[PDB]
């Protein structure tokens, strides 16, 4: 079955950085293209970044240039480093296989990884 | 011999045949941007069930069988039953169970169960991923994402009732449901087989007309629009009929009851699908109390008069 | 003069007509000792619609309109419109909306809501307990328990999709839904209006024929049986039929198409309901592909073949 | 329009006791028929006891003369006053109006109130 395992969350400060991973197992993962995803609590789901097989990546206009998404198909893992963090990116944060060229997400999800941003 | 109809029904009467919702109204579009292949909503004139279709408006998008789980998961395997509780048969030459979901996208409804020795219930909100690696009608297994990992219990009778879709983000709001991409029923890296063909306008000119609802949206911002080739009572209509076809193509015109006056004409060919000539994407605007007539049997190249 | 008839359909092809899932099975008991009176699922042989009875299944149970919050609970009002989200006319000749529930129960499902203006859309467990005082579709309103308080906006569409029914205790299992209790369509203290009448057999030996469905149920100890005195498809084919009775008793033989053998005989009354010869509650045992079969219109002292 | 408005219940040692409280608001009290249910989570919710417009009471069966419903139609409440408690009566309970013989309840749920019973194991 397909797994979704997301790690590397915390509590940072505003204009700080982080590096969130996600192992995706249970597939062929060299031929599949990731997202990542955010939901606060009240809040919509969003699409963040893509990336497909050959490494192409796209961003969400609220993050454009300072999230980069990677992956490493020897890791099956995909990683998302977040730069200039600010409060409004509190969220938990999730990965999954995704159909591009929009980047709708096709499984169950794992449970996620929480980031909160300070605000002091 | 038997002469070939259509229903007295107005489009508000009527039912989608690809989700238990009922018809809003027509619309028709260019379709050559994508692959028009339902397997709901599938039937010639002369009452020729094809694809997934079967006669029942409720059971569309349902599932029933007995679930099991891995401890700690809210991730329910159904082990898919026949709707009369009968083991299914995946050798049967069809893409799936009849009235599994015909396109790509996540439906929401709610698991329900019933345990037999003394008759307690228990139900849960539950989503089926359609364009998930282990979506398998056709092999017998759907799986759930639910609310719980320890309510439901094994080897006991399951019910998934649809509701609506839910959408995640992208791109774009309204980029789920895919209505035009069919599932992978054997799951990833599978073909689909007996699957009914595509459809397409067949002259300049000429676009299909499609029978439109609006899907119930429970999260995010989904593409809920659902189009059929045939309503649901057409397709009971000529299951029950089976009026033989005297051509490939019925010309049937819709009609004001009150004054006579027809609004317009449209192809329904044999094989079960409908024509309009008309170049651009609109609802159409017309009487609630009108409906469908058929009026003759025409040769394939008529030239319909244009909306 | 056009010759009456009744589907070539078997009972598992067919559906309720009082709820949106398909028929099981045939029944017999005794009703003397309760008021039999549904109001959906009602029909003339020669097609005329009664009660709250509309013709596709789907909409059975269902509900839209607007919501409005319920001061310190998670409850909402809506405010319902016409399937068509059109304006209510609480003024028709009807006892309530065609297809609002006829049985005093607690009917779970789901309401979903889209807000026009940028397609977001939500959806939360929620209860119509059609025993209380405040259930008045008559007049327009019902109220939904929910498990928000928050998230439902005002001046949006909303609908409802029935699932299953619920049972929250008592002196004994399955005192709850009632299916023969029909509800006060104007809330608590009020008079129904334009019922379709009661029935019972009126021949000695007589006992309605059920066509019945067993509910989801979603918690407790629900009674889940559901009987229609005719199947949905019953209602949509006379509709469209409207063929003239004869006589006021049309004989239906239940026969199995692969050996002709005729299996039981039945009375359809033309203003829509079944008898047979039978005394006790009974569970039919029938072949799977039978059907009905009309055979003769005949006078009011046919006796019948013991069941 | 129908409130029912639950007060009374706390922690307790096994073998104490509860009056617990339900304000009925929206109905014509004095004809209205009255039980109390309970849940605990991840069980069924269960009928308690019941009392006619009469005032006549019956109980379930785990009750076992211990516990006792009344009414007081001047002031629109309904009482279940709790005797010699035991673990296993740790639930949420609620009031709400009846349909007797059988009891079941007719109104969307009021907050309830909880009810737990320590063990002095």
């Amino acid at each position: 079955q397909v797994q979704l395992q997301e790690s590397g969350g915390g509590l940072v400060q505003a204009g700080g950085s982080l590096r969130l991973s996600c192992a995706a197992s249970g597939t062929i993962f060299s031929i599949d293209a990731f997202g990542w995803y955010r939901q606060a609590p009240g809040k919509q789901r969003e699409w963040v970044a893509g990336i497909t097989s050959g490494s192409s990546t796209i961003y969400a206009d609220f993050v454009k240039g300072r999230f980069t998404i990677s992956r490493d198909n020897a890791k099956n893992t995909v990683f998302l480093q977040m730069n200039s963090l600010k409060p409004e990116d509190t969220a938990v944060y999730y990965c999954n296989r995704a159909k591009p060229p929009t980047y709708y997400s096709l499984e169950p999800w794992g449970k996620g990884t929480q980031v909160t941003v300070s605000s002091h | 011999t038997k002469p070939f109809s259509v229903p007295v029904l107005t489009v508000e009467e009527m039912t989608n045949s690809r989700f238990p919702i009922p018809l809003e109204k027509l619309f028709t579009g260019p379709s050559s941007a994508f692959v028009v292949q339902p397997q709901n909503g599938r039937c010639t004139t002369d009452g020729v069930l094809l694809g997934t279709t079967q006669l029942s408006p409720v059971n569309i998008c349902t599932f029933r069988g007995d679930v099991t789980h891995i401890t700690g998961s809210r991730n329910y395997t159904m082990n898919l039953a026949s709707q009369n509780w009968n083991d299914y048969d995946p050798t049967e030459e069809i893409p799936a169970p009849l009235g599994t979901p015909d396109f790509v996208g996540k439906i929401q409804g709610v698991l329900t169960q019933t345990t037999r020795t003394d008759g307690s219930t228990r139900g849960h909100k539950a989503t089926v991923y359609t364009g998930s690696a282990d979506f398998a009608p056709k092999l017998g297994r759907v799986q759930f994402e639910t609310d719980t990992d320890r309510d439901f219990e094994a080897n006991q009778n399951t019910k998934f009732t649809p509701v609506g879709v839910i959408q995640d983000g992208g791109t774009t709001h309204r980029n789920e449901p895919q209505q035009w991409v069919l599932p992978s029923y054997s799951g990833r890296n599978t073909h689909n087989v007996h699957l009914a063909p595509a459809v397409a306008p067949t002259f300049p000119g000429e676009q299909l007309l499609f029978f439109r609802s609006t899907m119930p949206g429970c999260s995010g911002y989904p593409n809920m629009d659902l189009d059929c080739l045939l309503p649901q009572e057409w397709v009971q209509y000529f299951y029950q009929e089976a009026a033989p076809a005297q051509s490939d193509v019925a010309l049937l015109r819709f009609v004001n009851p009150d004054t006579g006056r027809v609004l317009f004409e449209c192809k329904l060919h044999k094989s079960g699908y409908v024509t309009v000539a008309h170049t651009g994407q609109h609802d159409l605007v017309i009487p609630p109390n009108g409906y469908f007539r058929f009026d003759s049997w025409v040769n394939q190249f008529y030239t319909l008069a244009p909306m």
